[PDB]
């Protein structure tokens, strides 16, 4: 009989893991702030990686690893990317600071649109909104009939063995908008497209068998051929960099952990990483399957009872 | 030569202390009966060892110990032991009744009682001494004595001997290894009050040794002759550079000067390899490379904790064996490439060696096996105060219902102290963070 | 990789490497709490 | 350490009598007084219990009101063993009246007991302090045994007090008026000693009934169980270890707030003995722990354990009983307080009892216990509101003004329980 504890109780993904444990009869939820558990489904922030692995007759586990904040914010990940020599590259966009590299950015600066996150044409206009700037990716590939850009979300899951194990399925968030490249045709954010849809597929929301359809009609070429090749390339350069910073294979405890990678493609068919989500969430068709998925390679691996995945 | 006086207080620093003076006189060549055939020099000297041992007219070598428990059952053990010769009975002292694993029972009640005899039978070991560096303090966090006397006794010593240097090699509690549960009182209540009088503190946490016990020794259940023997065996590596001829750690200010840039981030970790069980027939012989490369894997360290989630404020690598510095910098150089090894930014990011040639001695009919090299590392990482927030965490569950605190306060403690020592913790636990952490 | 202050005696030997540089209470007040 | 035991009343002769005779075969000690054991461990810490031609006796004072249980004692089998001016009685007897054995009767005698205890304590090099054996629900027991704690405590307030308490219970009564010496008793205890155990008559009952299956259970079968309870739960006093306890580390251990120090003790395996099948390390963790091997009529699963400490006698898997003990916390979590981290321990001795190759006994401070408090709080005031059986103790001096108190101070105790159930 395993113990696992809950410390995010705005988790849709581990919800349903939890929910998961408990019908098999092989696991018991104590409180969260009991110190006797097996599993902990950990808190986003300040989680007390401190206190793992001292409880004596106790394999402990959790669903995060220490340290992989680095790849999963986007300061962090810039700055990664360009100080790591195992990349620092050419998948993702030339970014650039605090309210340093603004002398640097603006000696590139020298199409010449940018985008600001933590879009324009103008430094001036954006340096005083505010942060990083990243170049803005002109010629994204769109989406027909529609002409139409999108981003690609892929879920990722890292066991305590640090195998990093590909979900099958993507997603695609689509623009409902016609791309005007003279903010929500240019925001394939799902949040922003629902209140800013549904056109052309339920929730703009396209999965990998009709996009690979897509592509077999519109370009001749599949999905993995022309994306998912990239795509795998980029999870491992990220993740096996950070690889001896954050391993947990001679720790006291383990951890696992599910990414969501957000990629774009342009025209020439090149894919391009956007950011890395710590804490993502899934497509509701998808819960079911990438949960149960996630109990049995990175739980039951370490709790054994009585593939959905890629292995990258 | 200047002198070092260690001192033992409660049950786990004598025991401690008996397998560290046991195996010190296995490495200098000195019998049970305080006899030396090596030393020359008959009643006298200032060789390197006499640091650490005197010597009569008829060739005894004697410890500069004080052993001091307030019972007499452990300290018995040491009277009628395989060393009964080496002491005199002046440096053995037992008190009548114990502190019951209580912090206050130890520093007030009966420490009152106690303190001006011990500091009597220590000024007659300084008086011995040329040139007094100082004190080394063997005691655990979380006993009664180990608590509450050890800090009366260190504000004492700065009293004293306000010049000499006093070193710490505390032992952290782990349930592991049968702990009173009111340890984490003890442990904050002695670490607050101990803070500013020690130079430079060892812990030892009992859960990383009984875990070497169990994972390398492939011991099932370890004994305290098993936890210790193997803790002797780092203390050993630790004040070897005191003992012997060398250049790095010569005297117990070198300590403060090479490990403690920050007088109150002064707890270095000790991580050692390799611990190779005996009962094992043939065994590879590790290399410099790999027992170099397995002081950055935290299944050696002597508290459990992750450097790599810290940052690095000095560091000293001490070698006993078949090594030389080629050999040093090539494993350095690899691990540099390979391993997470951030310093701060105020600090030079780099190592200080020591070697010493004679390989390590163990025990004869123990546990460990003879290696031909062996390395303990002393990093000065602010990743230690993992060990300081756990310990305050179970401290803040129990205070938050006043648990257990009326037996300190029948002892005269105000329940203020409490939150002294417990705030002193958490400014000591701010104080990692500043160093080690950015935003 | 710099190698400094390197001491050799017949005991061992010492040095340092150098990777990358840088960027009391009284008695009385005892006697009294007691 | 020295303890210096104290036994008073029936109850407390009889049990007391019992606990000599186990523990005296456990450490080699025939009736006679000599030691013909065959180990070392057997010796080592005896002076705890017994002073030193090479004999030792008991440090062991035994008091009554009336000389007939001690005329037993005298007669039985170690009768021989005790120190002959440590049999201190009277002739009155009690009455079963608590104001009889506090205040009349056994105000008479309680000088000469203290002279005695006076005398053992002197010979000690350094005394403990002191464990008393008495029933509850009794007069002399009860009411005196309550009075020479109080005075103990009076001329030695620095050393430990420590009782084994029969609590009384319908299903094996001698008189009606037993909750009204319980109840007053108590209130004596929750002031006066550091730790009882709770040895309560009603689960004594029911495990010789339902598990020892014995249809007529006898007070020497309840007596039974009540030897094996103290033997195992003496055992880190008497014997050299590991952990080698005292009655002042029980007491800073077990206890967090000064008035609940009242524990309930689990013994395993249960026996009438008859069996020879040596039980597997699981087993005894399962017994042990199980409602239907505990002294008193608690049902744990109602209740939060604030501290644990179990030992284990005989050969057997150090390995196995680390992992069998985390394993029922570890599984029962929800019965084991979150705000006192690392509340179970435990120990092992080698030497097992007699006619066990393996034993475990464990040391409980539940919240359950108030269960125990409340069952005799109502039997009290069934009474007490039609002031029934009262002219017994108002004869003797009493107002009704202190029943009224101890029902108060006893149903507190049992509120103060509650509020750690709750935390
Ligand atoms: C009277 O017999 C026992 C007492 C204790 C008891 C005792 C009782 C406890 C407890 C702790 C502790 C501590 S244990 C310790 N080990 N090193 C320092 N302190 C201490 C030690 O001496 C003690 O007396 C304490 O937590 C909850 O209940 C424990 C026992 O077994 C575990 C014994 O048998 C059950
Ligand atoms: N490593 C090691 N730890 C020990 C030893 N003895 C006790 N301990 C640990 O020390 C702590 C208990 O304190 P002790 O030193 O035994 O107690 P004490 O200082 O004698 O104080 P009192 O007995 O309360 O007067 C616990 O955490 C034990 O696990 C030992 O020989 N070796
Ligand atoms: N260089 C870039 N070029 C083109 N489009 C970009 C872009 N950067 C961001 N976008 C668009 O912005 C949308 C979301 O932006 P971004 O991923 O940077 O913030 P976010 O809302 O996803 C924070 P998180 O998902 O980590 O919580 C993407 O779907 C993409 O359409
Ligand atoms: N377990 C046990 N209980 C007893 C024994 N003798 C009496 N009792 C109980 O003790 C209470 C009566 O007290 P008793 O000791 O006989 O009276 P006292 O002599 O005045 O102290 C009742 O609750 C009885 O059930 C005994 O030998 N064993
Ligand atoms: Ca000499
Ligand atoms: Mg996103
Ligand atoms: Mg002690
Ligand atoms: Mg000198
Ligand atoms: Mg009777
Ligand atoms: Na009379």
């Amino acid at each position: 009989m395993y113990t696992f504890v809950v410390r995010d109780e705005n988790s849709s993904v581990y919800a349903e893991v939890s929910r998961l444990l408990l019908a098999t009869g092989q696991w018991k939820r104590l409180r969260k702030d009991n110190p006797r558990f097996n599993l902990m489904l950990g808190e986003r922030n300040r989680l007390p990686f401190g206190r793992l692995g001292h409880e004596p007759g106790l394999v402990q586990l959790v669903n995060y690893y220490r340290g992989a904040d680095k790849l999963c914010r986007k300061a962090s990940l810039v700055k990664l990317i360009k100080t790591s020599p195992e990349l620092s590259c050419t998948w993702f966009p030339e970014s650039y600071i605090y309210p340093d590299e603004r002398e640097v950015f603006l000696a590139a600066y020298n199409g010449n649109v940018w985008i600001a996150k933590s879009i324009s044409s103008e430094a001036s206009e954006l340096l005083d909104f505010i942060h990083v700037i990243q170049k803005y990716l002109e010629k994204p590939l769109l989406l027909e009939p529609g002409h139409r850009k999108f981003d690609i979300r892929s879920w990722v899951l890292v066991d305590h063995l640090y195998n990093i194990y590909l979900y099958r399925e993507g997603v695609l968030r689509t623009s409902s908008e016609p791309y005007n490249s003279a903010k929500t045709c240019h925001l394939t954010n799902h949040c922003i497209q629902k209140e800013y849809y549904g056109r052309y597929e339920e929730g703009n929301e396209m999965f990998f068998e009709e996009f690979n359809q897509y592509l077999m009609d519109a370009l001749n070429t599949t999905l993995e051929n022309s994306i998912l090749l990239q795509i795998k390339h980029i999870i491992r350069s990220c993740l096996m960099c950070i690889e001896p910073a954050i391993s947990t294979k001679h720790l006291h405890y383990q951890s696992f952990q599910l990414f969501g990678f957000d990629f774009m493609v342009d025209e020439e068919l090149k894919v391009w990483l956007i950011e890395v989500n710590g804490a993502p969430a899934c497509a509701q068709k998808l819960y079911a399957e990438l949960c149960q998925g996630i109990v049995d390679v990175a739980i039951s691996s370490v709790f054994p009872l009585a593939s959905i995945f890629i292995k990258l | 030569m200047r002198e070092c006086i260690s001192i033992h207080v409660g049950q786990a620093g004598v025991q401690i202390g008996n397998a560290c003076w046991e195996l010190y006189c296995l490495e200098h060549g000195i019998q049970p009966d305080g006899q030396m055939p090596s030393d020359k020099t008959i009643g006298g000297g200032d060789d390197s060892f006499n640091t650490f041992f005197s010597e009569t007219g008829a060739g005894k070598h004697v410890p500069r110990a004080v052993f001091v428990d307030l019972e007499p059952t452990v300290i018995d053990e040491v009277r009628t032991g395989t060393y009964r010769q080496l002491f005199h009975p002046e440096q053995l002292i037992t008190g009548k009744e114990d502190a019951a694993n209580n912090y206050a029972r130890g520093h007030y009640t009966i420490g009152k009682e106690i303190i001006d005899l011990v500091l009597d039978r220590i000024r007659k070991l300084a008086d011995q001494c040329t040139g007094l560096q100082g004190f080394l303090v063997f005691h655990s966090f979380g006993g009664g004595t180990g608590s509450g006397f050890t800090s009366l006794l260190m504000e004492r010593l700065s009293v004293d001997y306000g010049k000499k240097s006093k070193l710490e090699f505390s032992i952290y509690p782990a349930p592991q290894v049968s702990t009173a549960v009111v340890e984490p009182y003890n442990s904050i209540l002695t670490t607050h009050t101990t803070l500013e009088h020690s130079d430079c503190a060892f812990m030892v946490d009992n859960e990383a040794i009984y875990d070497i016990c169990r994972r390398n020794l492939d011991i099932e259940r370890p004994t305290y002759t098993n936890l210790n023997r193997l803790i002797s065996q780092i203390v050993s590596s630790i004040t070897a550079s005191l003992r012997f001829d060398g250049a790095l750690n010569v005297d117990l200010t070198e300590f403060q000067t090479n490990l403690v840039p920050y007088p109150r981030i002064h707890f270095p970790l000790a991580t050692y390899a390799p611990v190779i069980s005996a009962e094992k027939a043939y065994h590879e012989q590790l290399s410099v490379a790999e027992i170099t490369n397995a002081c950055f894997e935290p299944a050696n360290q002597m508290v459990k904790c992750d450097p790599r989630h810290g940052k690095y404020m000095a560091c000293c690598l001490l070698y006993r064996g078949d090594v030389v510095p080629k050999d040093v910098n090539a494993a350095i150089a690899t691990i540099k490439t390979k391993r997470s090894i951030q310093f701060v930014d105020w600090c030079p990011t780099g190592f200080k060696v020591g070697i010493n040639y004679q390989p390590p001695t163990v025990v004869p009919g123990g546990d460990l096996a003879k290696v031909q090299r062996a390395v303990c590392m002393l990093s000065n990482t602010t990743a230690i105060a993992e060990a300081w927030a756990r310990l305050d965490h179970k401290f803040d569950l129990m205070y938050a219902k006043r648990a257990f605190v009326h037996w300190y306060v029948g002892e005269g403690m105000e329940e203020g102290e409490f939150s002294e020592a417990r705030e002193d913790m958490a400014a000591l636990e701010k104080d990692y963070e500043e160093v080690g952490v950015d935003s | 990789m710099e190698v400094i202050e390197l001491n050799k005696c017949t005991s061992g030997q010492s040095f340092e490497v150098i990777l990358k540089p840088p960027s009391d209470p009284s008695l009385e007040e005892i006697q009294k709490k007691l | 350490r020295e303890i210096v035991h104290i036994q008073a009343g029936q109850c407390g002769n009889q049990i007391g009598a019992k606990f000599w005779e186990v523990i005296s075969d456990e450490h080699g000690i025939d009736p006679t007084g000599s030691y013909h054991g065959d180990s070392d461990l057997q010796l080592e810490r005896i002076n705890v219990y017994y002073n030193e031609g090479n004999k030792y006796v008991p440090r062991a004072i035994l008091v009554d009101l009336e000389p007939g249980t001690m005329d037993s004692v005298r007669s039985g089998p170690f009768g021989q063993i005790f120190r002959p001016d440590n049999f201190v009685f009277g002739q009155s007897g009690a009455g079963n009246n608590w104001a009889k054995g506090h205040y009349t009767e056994g105000a008479e005698l309680v000088d000469s007991v203290l002279d005695v205890v006076r005398k053992e304590s002197e010979s000690c090099d350094c005394l403990q302090g002191f464990q008393l054996t008495h029933s509850l629900g009794g007069g002399t027991g009860s009411g005196m045994g309550t009075l020479l704690i109080s005075k103990i405590r009076e001329e030695y307030p620095d050393r430990i007090m420590n009782t084994f308490s029969v609590m009384p219970s319908p299903k094996v009564s001698d008189t009606v008026v037993e909750p009204y010496n319980a109840t007053l008793s108590v209130h004596q205890l929750v002031e006066n000693t550091d730790e009882t155990y709770c040895i309560d008559n009603e689960a004594l009952y029911d495990i010789c009934f339902r598990t020892l299956k014995l249809t007529t259970p006898t007070y020497g079968d309840l007596n039974h169980l009540v030897s094996a309870t103290m033997s195992g739960v003496t055992t880190c006093l008497r014997f050299p270890g590991q952990l080698n306890a005292d009655l002042r580390k029980l007491a800073v251990n077990m206890v967090p707030f000064p008035r609940l120090h009242f524990f309930m003790p689990g013994f395993a395996p249960l026996t009438s003995s008859q069996q020879y099948r040596a039980l597997t390390v699981p087993e005894l963790t399962q017994q042990m722990f199980d409602s239907k091997n505990m002294m008193a009529a608690c049902d744990p699963r109602h209740g939060r354990y604030l501290t644990v400490a179990a030992i284990f006698r005989g050969r057997m898997s150090m390995k196995e009983v680390d992992e069998q003990m985390l394993n029922v916390q570890n599984k029962n979590s929800s019965y084991f307080v979150e705000w006192i981290p690392n509340n179970v321990k435990t120990a092992v001795c080698d030497i097992p009892p007699r006619g066990l190759k393996m034993s475990a006994t464990f040391i409980g401070n539940s919240t359950a216990i108030q269960e125990l408090f409340k069952r005799i709080s109502e039997q009290f005031t069934a009474m007490f509101r039609r002031k029934a059986f009262l002219h017994w103790y108002t004869g003797e001096g009493m107002d009704e003004m202190e029943f009224t108190e101890a029902e108060s101070n006893m149903n507190d105790l049992v509120s103060e329980y509650q509020q750690y159930q709750d935390a």
